[PDB]
Parts: C-alpha cells; structure tokens; sequence
C-alpha cells in the first residue's frame, strides 16, 4: 500500500517556534542527543582474545 | 508588519537576535544612574602627585592639614 514519510507541513504560530527557534540557538538538539547516544561507553567490549579465546562454530 | 517580526523570526533565526543586542544597548547608557558614578570614580583616581601651591594672603581654604576636612568628600565610595 502507501506510507508518506517526511511529508508534515509546520506548526507556524506563536509558540511552537520556540522550541525551532531555541534548538537553532542554545542547541537543545545535538547534545541531549548525541552526546548521550554516545556515552554509552559503560557497556561490556564483546572482543574475542583470538589467540587464547575462540567463537562459536557450527556442526 | 505585526507578522513580519514572526515570518522572519521562524525563518532566519540568527541576525533577528544580532539586532535585538544592537538595541537594549545604545539606549540604556543614557538611562539609568549608575553611570555618572562611572565618570566620578574614573577622574578621582589619583596617579601623579598633587602638587601644593604658595600662600598669599588668603587662603580660601585647604590649610597645610591633610586629614582636617579641607577639600572634597570622595570617600562615599568606601561607605557605598
């Protein structure tokens, strides 16, 4: 069937353009975000010791 | 043109903010009297030495005395 994805008009009034207008300005966006999706640092390396360690296999 | 300061504010969000710091400060320096205390501060800031002068006669004021009151009252500022 269909889906129209990135198809929105904007809001366009008095209120919702502060919240466009303080992302651009004091950057809300781009830190609350990706500075947090990167850190996630806390998590276990998943590294193989290859000459000590060794994966799964198949029969 | 009560649109036009919400049709660019939602369009070009950068140099709208620029202007509005080019106004709230050419104005204000004219307004408020913490400024005066500002030139009354910067000219009573001593650096050469004040040189005595000769007595004639008079004597208006200001004897040979530095701590009688003889001259003017600066020392606001250490009560301010």
């Amino acid at each position: 069937t269909y889906k129209y994805v990135n198809l929105r008009e904007p809001s366009m009034d008095m209120k919702s353009v502060t919240d466009r207008a303080a992302q651009t300005l004091l950057w809300t966006e781009l830190i609350r975000g990706l500075g947090m999706t990167l850190s996630y640092l806390f998590r276990e390396p998943a590294t193989i010791n290859y000459p000590f360690e060794k994966g799964p296999l198949s029969p | 043109v009560a649109a036009f300061l919400k049709n660019v504010w939602a369009k070009e969000p950068v140099l709208v903010a620029s202007f509005a710091i080019a106004g709230l400060a050419v104005i204000l320096p004219t307004l408020s009297p913490y400024t005066k205390y500002s030139l009354m501060i910067n000219r009573a800031t001593p650096y050469n030495y004040p040189v005595p002068l000769r007595d004639d006669g008079n004597m208006p004021d200001v004897p040979s005395h530095p701590q009688d009151p003889q001259g003017p009252s600066l020392e606001w500022l250490k009560r301010l």
